[PDB]
């Protein structure tokens, strides 16, 4: 078995499409993090 | 080399804080240092604050 | 921070006597499994601290094969400890495969530290 | 001057060239790597090995031609270059050898000694050549799953398992009618365009070369060879590219020349370029650059490889790059625009119109075979003179701005930030 | 001055100068490789690098090399940027500058990597060792400056005040009309350089057949065989190097290489046998040197060879034109030997 | 076995032992230094510290020198501890231990740094390469291991199972008694050392002498030239060497060394002129060598030669019977010329 | 911070106007040989500030006799102010041994340094 064969990755692979998707959510996530730290803060 | 680590505050900060080769096995065990030393830190400021207005 | 000649001496004290050996080997092979590092799957040869001189001396003597397998035990080890799980019935290690090898290395070295300790200091020798 | 082109299931496309005085015919197939399962990868270039192993005597000897071939994704062709008196012999050398006979060429002790053979220099191979080592696991990092990743010459596993069968079959399924073009470079002008169209000249197989259904795909990945005995430290990057056929090419292709290469130690590359190059001059980080557009039917590969030696800096080296790739989706000046149009049609114009007719022959299949005609060299002028600073950045906003990365890497990488604060350098700072 | 060009209706045009001296007729061991490497900069009448980023900017690009016989300037560039890049070429040809000040952090480090990267390889430190036994203090010098002998700013601009002359210069081109160059080379500072004399030696080199040199290199175990070719026959050596290193002959898999230099009165050809060990290098190069002194026939490869010749012959500086008619057998004669590695194993030349 | 001694009222004791294998014998280039160089540490019984620091506290050191044909080891030690020093050198040589896990730190950056040491001096490699050359791989072996060629661990242990042997060695030193040294041998571990054959070469070696080499070295020059002598004329060479060396001779301010080996067999006769410069260097070996090739009357050297030969064989290991007494003319035939430094002005064997 | 070329250009317009010169140059030399770096034993180059990098481009360019003889200077300099005291007039520096010796190489680093920052930044406006 050489390197050159990735090892399974499909049981933790994105099955689904639109990966903006869970850009999305990674950047809405992130922007409510900020929010709540600034109310906070404030 | 980045002026991240060119400026003396700037580099220690890096060296100190961003920037530190620690294990990768840590469990919270090892964060629950840097939450008592936060708790010192908020006690002191809260101290300070308390003994402003203290007699 | 003990010896290791100390404890060679004790077991080449306890496992020549056939009653004492004959009653107290079983149960420490049953002991050392169910110590729980052999369910990990890392050889008994790699769980001793790395910071004192002696281990220093030992290992950097060790043969390029024995190194390279202790790499990957332990960044394996690393890696599963962090994952939460233990590693499938199939790439452990059995009794027959936690052979000693880092033994001599360590005998030699520390001789070689006692020696050096007990012979700076000499008397006179009246 | 213009290629002529026809086709009746085999494509005549010729370029004639009074210039050049070597003339050249091959046969190009739409099939390499990238239609084979990876079962046994190493089966095209055990077909280019088999085709360079004893023929080679019988063309010396009977007459003058010598043939070669390359096989990278999906240019695999087969070129036997000639004299120009002589192309009617080279075609019925390349007649005699891929239809009839076909059963001589494939002996047994020959398969085993090309067998050895191959596996000898693909051990060299992954031993010796780190810079293309480090491409290749990219490629295979890049498209996991999918029949894009694996190596062009296969690994040891894939060469050691399968013997004739295989072989075999893959010649059934992809050496047809459907997918061979006949290539005329060189000094000739009109006897290709009919000794190809001939009742003695067929190709066997007359059918259709079967369709995969998992096509491409592109997920960012890490690999990370890290072989610390050796001295200096090889890291490739990469971004979803794009791919032939597409009204983007020309502008990925100038985004790449913008940066342009760099060589430490030769002072000429040292005294040009782009504010990266003083960057990096101030202290030394780096000794190579290759800014590289790779290209396929399927998708495309936009990256950066590089070879350094001080191997503490890698995190600068790396920040750098990505800053300045950022400089470059937010803002352009004109004037590295217009030098980078002139140094493109520098290498365009060097790369298109070499001295060679074999590299020539190769273009000119690779166009034919997903296009149906060549583009000439006044027609990408015109085409890449359109392109404008707005272009430039609307093309770059939608490709380099937060899309996937995938790093290769080997050496010493020890200081070689994991994944995420090397991706991070791209949409976090004051905007 | 010799003036020539060539036309074509490919949009790229090439341009190059040729200076009829380099290592060959260096006074000093390594003076033509810091002259060539201190070559394009430093100019006196513009700058000295961004006077010329700003020539590239106009679409084209420089480049310098340095052989056993010519120092080489060469330019690419888009069919409209020939009168600029001809003007700018005659400029850096002008012995300009020669700064002590920008010669101790320049050249020096690039010299330095250079002969590091040659030495590395033990086929380049062979091959000059090759030429260094068969050719004396004449045309025999390293071609990389490596510090045994000193030289100094002023050797530097008396090696270009011998070669940078207007009688010995050859300049040539690609995809320009001949007129353009007809003129504008005279209309130019070229045509306004120091007149000298052509170094072009009008007889034949001497040579020195049967020496031997050995060195205990580190690495991989080397064996070169070269021998000394006239001009009277000239192409039954090329062929035979094409017949060696083809698929043809019965030894193609023990030969590293077997190429063959070109001169303007002969040349020398070489042959390599490398491996990492001494035992399979011993073995391939007796049998080879054995089968060799016997003799091979050598006519069914004069097609061959014609082709490999043609094919090569792009550059403008073609030599005679080497009829491969006279082609009928070969017998190995006296030569001269290398070895270079593990040399304690590689045999002898008496046993060889 | 041979035990000898010398009797001596002094009261400082020398004993030293004496193996016939060497560099010579040496199977691979370095296996003798390294062996060498391994040679005296970690006795299988007595330690590399803990029992050899005590000899020092005893008041004595131990020594282990190499050359051509002979590694001996020599112990030097105050008069009335002789037994204890015959036990502990006997122990040392009984291919005690030889760890694998030792060779790496101890031995190999001695190795490295004595052949650091033995390259910047050009007369050293001169020397090496006008052994190699002269003598091929048979006597004349690198003396040093550089790393040309790869030595194992398992091939040192072989190499010093094939010299430590019975027949192999001789054991002698001055300044003790005679009877008791050869009575604290029988009960000594040397009583019980295989009883192999002795190495020594029967015959004459094999010598080719008119070639030539060729050094590119940075640095000084120097120009080296060897003659292989028999055993029937050493003491010829010898009284030549002295002569040249001295005062008497005009050709004495330029000679940097005239010295010359022996061997039991045979030997070398060298010669040198170095320099800083190689504009010097040409000239004086151009008259060295074309007025030594004149000749020159020798016999008014002899009583000179007979008291440097005195005042250096002072040791117990005499040499053969050296009988100055049929000197009387010399005239130089044909050498082997070496070049080292500057390769380019230093001229050529066939006009030197 | 102050470019050195504009020092020349002021330099050459002074030299050749002939009533502004005559009147400026004694006072000149007079303020020079008044300013007291002269009994110093200092040579005017060794007084310019040496740390901004154009500045050590300069200086590696030097060769190293002059270099020799600055180290000297800044060293008998601070070991004579260290004492407060002056050495008579045997080490006092001349009238016209004040040449300078390091101004061509400013001025060409200057020049070359400028051009290549204006050039940089450049536009292809006609
Ligand atoms: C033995 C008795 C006590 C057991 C305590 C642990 C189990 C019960 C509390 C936790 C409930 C189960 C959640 C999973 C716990 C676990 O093993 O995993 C955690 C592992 O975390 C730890 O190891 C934290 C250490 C502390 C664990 C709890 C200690 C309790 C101490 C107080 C006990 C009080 C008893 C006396 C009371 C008088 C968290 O993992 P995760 O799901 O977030 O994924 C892994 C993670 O993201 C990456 O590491
Ligand atoms: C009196 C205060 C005046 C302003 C103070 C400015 C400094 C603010 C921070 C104070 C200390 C915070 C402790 C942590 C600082 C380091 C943070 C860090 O390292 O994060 C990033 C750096 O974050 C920064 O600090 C970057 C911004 C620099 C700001 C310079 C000064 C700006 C001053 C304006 C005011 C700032 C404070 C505003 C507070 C609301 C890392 O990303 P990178 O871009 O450096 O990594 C690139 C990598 O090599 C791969 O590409
Ligand atoms: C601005 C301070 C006073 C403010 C005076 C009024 C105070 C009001 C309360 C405090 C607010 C401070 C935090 C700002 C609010 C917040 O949560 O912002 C989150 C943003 C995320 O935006 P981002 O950091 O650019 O990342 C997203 C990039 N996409 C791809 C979406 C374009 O940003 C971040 O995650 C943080 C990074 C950038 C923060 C904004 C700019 C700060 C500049 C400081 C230095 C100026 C020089
Ligand atoms: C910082 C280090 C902490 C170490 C651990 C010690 C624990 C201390 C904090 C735990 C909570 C204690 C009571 C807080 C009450 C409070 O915060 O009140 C303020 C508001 C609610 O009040 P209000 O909005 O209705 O306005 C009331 C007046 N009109 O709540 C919060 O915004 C909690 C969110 C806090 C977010 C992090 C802020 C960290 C401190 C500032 C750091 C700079
Ligand atoms: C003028 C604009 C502000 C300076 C920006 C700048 O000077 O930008 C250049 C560097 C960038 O450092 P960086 O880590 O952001 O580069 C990260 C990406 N490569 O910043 C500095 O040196 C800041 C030094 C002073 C800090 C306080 C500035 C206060 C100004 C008021
Ligand atoms: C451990 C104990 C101490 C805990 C804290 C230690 C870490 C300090 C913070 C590190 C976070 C970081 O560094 O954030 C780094 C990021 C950006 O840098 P970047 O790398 O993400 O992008 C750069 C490379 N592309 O800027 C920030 O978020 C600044 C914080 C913004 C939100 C707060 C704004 C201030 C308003 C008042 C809030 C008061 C509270
Ligand atoms: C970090 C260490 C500290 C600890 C553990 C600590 C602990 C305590 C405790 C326990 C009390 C109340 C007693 C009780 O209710 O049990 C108290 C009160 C108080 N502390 Fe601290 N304290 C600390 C630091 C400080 C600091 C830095 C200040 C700074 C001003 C401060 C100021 C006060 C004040 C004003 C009070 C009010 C009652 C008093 O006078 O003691 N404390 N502290
Ligand atoms: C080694 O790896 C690390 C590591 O790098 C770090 C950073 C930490 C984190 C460590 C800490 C958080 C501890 C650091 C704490 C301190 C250094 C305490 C210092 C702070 C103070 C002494 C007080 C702070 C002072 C102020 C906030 C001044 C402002 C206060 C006032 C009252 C002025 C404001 C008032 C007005 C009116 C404006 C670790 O725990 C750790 O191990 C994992």
């Amino acid at each position: 078995k050489s390197t050159y064969r990735t090892p399974n990755f499909d049981d933790v692979l994105k099955e689904n499409n639109d990966a903006d998707k869970g850009r999305s959510y990674a950047y809405f996530m992130v922007g409510a993090m900020g929010l709540l730290s600034s109310a906070g803060a404030k | 080399m980045a002026f991240r680590k060119s400026n003396v505050y700037l580099s220690l900060v890096n060296s100190y804080i961003i920037d530190s080769p620690q294990p990768s096995s840590i469990n919270y065990w090892w964060n629950m240092g840097s939450l008592l030393g936060l708790c010192l830190v908020i006690q002191i400021v809260t101290g300070i604050f308390m003994a402003m207005h203290y007699s | 921070p003990q010896s290791f000649t100390s404890i060679a001496r004790i077991g080449d004290y306890i496992l020549k006597s056939p009653v004492l050996s004959k009653l107290c080997v079983p149960v420490a092979n049953q002991f050392i499994n169910l110590a729980g590092y052999k369910k990990l799957g890392l050889k008994f040869d790699d769980l001793i601290a790395e910071e004192n001189p002696i281990m220093q001396t030992a290992l950097r003597r060790l043969p390029e094969d024995e190194s390279y397998a202790r790499a990957y035990r332990i960044i394996r080890a690393h890696q599963t400890e962090l994952t939460h799980h233990l590693l499938p019935r199939n790439e452990w290690i059995k009794a027959q495969e936690d052979v000693p090898y880092l033994l001599p290395y360590i005998l030699e070295a520390e001789a070689a530290a006692k020696e050096k300790d007990e012979l700076d200091n000499i008397e006179v020798s009246k | 001057a213009e290629v002529t082109q026809l086709s009746n299931g085999i494509v005549v496309a010729t370029e004639h060239n009074p210039s050049a005085h070597t003339a050249s015919v091959g046969v190009v197939f739409g099939s390499g790597a990238a239609n084979e399962n990876p079962y046994n990868n190493g089966v095209s270039n055990l077909w280019k090995n088999i085709f360079l192993s004893k023929e080679n005597s019988a063309v010396a000897a009977k007459e003058g031609l010598a043939l070669s071939s390359n096989i990278s994704r999906d240019f695999q062709s087969y070129i036997v270059s000639s004299l120009p008196g002589s192309t009617d012999k080279s075609l019925d050398f390349l007649n005699q050898s891929f239809i009839q006979q076909k059963a001589n060429l494939l002996s047994s002790s020959n398969f085993e000694a090309t067998k050895k053979s191959v596996l000898k220099q693909v051990q060299d191979f992954e031993e010796n050549d780190h810079p293309n080592r480090v491409l290749e696991h990219l490629h295979s990092t890049a498209f996991q799953n999918t029949p894009l990743s694996l190596p062009t010459r296969g690994t040891l596993e894939s060469l050691e398992n399968l013997v004739v069968a295989d072989l075999e079959s893959f010649a059934n399924n992809h050496f047809l009618n459907s997918n061979a073009v006949v290539v005329g470079t060189g000094n000739i002008k009109h006897e290709d365009l009919v000794n190809s169209i001939e009742s003695k000249n067929l190709s066997l197989q007359t059918g259709t070369k079967p369709v995969l259904k998992k096509k491409a795909a592109f997920l960012g990945s890490e690999v990370r060879l890290r072989d610390d005995t050796l001295p200096k430290a090889w890291i490739s990057l990469a971004v979803e590219g794009e791919p032939v056929n597409s009204p983007n090419y020309f502008v990925a292709k100038l985004a790449a020349q913008i940066f342009g290469s760099y060589n430490a130690f030769e002072p000429a590359s040292r005294l040009q370029g782009i504010k990266l190059l003083d960057n990096i001059q101030e202290y030394q980080l780096c000794d190579n650059f290759n800014h590289f557009s790779l290209s396929y039917k399927d998708s495309g590969l936009w990256g950066f490889s590089t070879a350094t030696r001080n191997v503490t800096m890698i995190d600068d080296l790396i920040h750098f790059t990505l800053k300045q790739w950022n400089r470059l989706t937010i803002s352009v000046t004109d004037t590295e625009v217009e030098r980078a149009k002139s140094l493109l049609k520098l290498q365009l114009g060097q790369l298109y119109e070499s001295g060679n007719p074999v590299n020539d022959a190769n273009l000119l299949g690779a166009e034919v075979l997903i296009k149906g005609s060549k583009l000439s060299l006044g027609e990408a002028f015109k085409k890449i003179d359109a392109i404008t600073v707005k272009d430039v950045k609307a093309w770059a906003g939608k490709r380099l701005w937060d899309q996937d990365i995938a790093i290769a890497g080997t050496g010493q990488i020890e200081g070689l930030l994991d994944y995420m604060r090397i991706r991070s350098d791209m949409s976090m700072m004051r905007w | 001055l010799t003036v020539s060009a060539r036309d074509a209706p490919t949009k790229i045009s090439t341009l190059a100068v040729k200076v009829h001296g380099g290592s060959r007729y260096a006074t000093k061991d390594g003076v033509a490789h810091l002259l060539n490497r201190f070559n394009f900069q430093n100019t006196n009448t513009r700058s000295a690098l961004k006077l010329v980023r700003e020539s590239e900017l106009l679409g084209g690009t420089f480049k310098s090399t340095l052989d056993r016989e010519y120092i080489t300037l060469k330019a690419t560039f888009l069919k409209d940027d020939l009168p600029y890049y001809v003007n700018a070429l005659a400029d850096v040809l002008y012995k300009t500058a020669f700064k002590p000040h920008e010669l101790t952090e320049s050249v020096l480090p690039a010299a330095r990597y250079d002969y590091a990267v040659a030495e590395q390889c033990p086929v380049k430190s062979a091959e000059d060792q090759l030429y260094a036994i068969t050719f004396r203090k004449g045309l025999g010098n390293p071609l990389l400056y490596d510090g045994v002998e000193r030289v100094s700013l002023q050797d530097i601009k008396d090696f270009a005040d011998k070669v940078y002359t207007k009688e010995n210069l050859e300049v040539s081109g690609e995809n320009v009309v001949e007129a353009d160059l007809k003129r504008f080379v005279d209309e130019s500072l070229l045509s306004t350089l120091p007149a000298g004399k052509s170094l072009v030696s009008k007889s034949e080199p001497k040579f020195f057949l049967g020496e031997e040199n050995r060195v205990r290199f580190i690495g991989d175990s080397v064996a070169a065989i070269g021998i000394p070719v006239n001009k009277a026959s000239l192409a039954q050596y090329e062929v035979l190097a094409n017949y060696l290193t083809s698929a043809l002959s019965e030894l193609s898999g023990l030969i590293s290489s077997a190429k063959l230099d070109k001169f303007t009165d002969g040349g020398l050809f070489t042959l390599f046998v490398r491996d990492q060990d001494s035992a399979v290098v011993s073995s391939n190069i007796k049998k080879i040197v054995a089968d060799l002194k016997k003799g091979k026939d050598l006519s069914p490869a004069i097609n061959y060879t014609k082709l490999k010749n043609a094919v090569q012959n792009e550059s403008v500086s073609s030599p005679i034109e080497l009829n491969f008619d006279a082609v009928k057998d070969f017998k190995l004669g006296k030569f001269n030997y290398v070895a270079v590695g593990d040399v304690s194993n590689l045999p002898y030349l008496d046993e060889l």
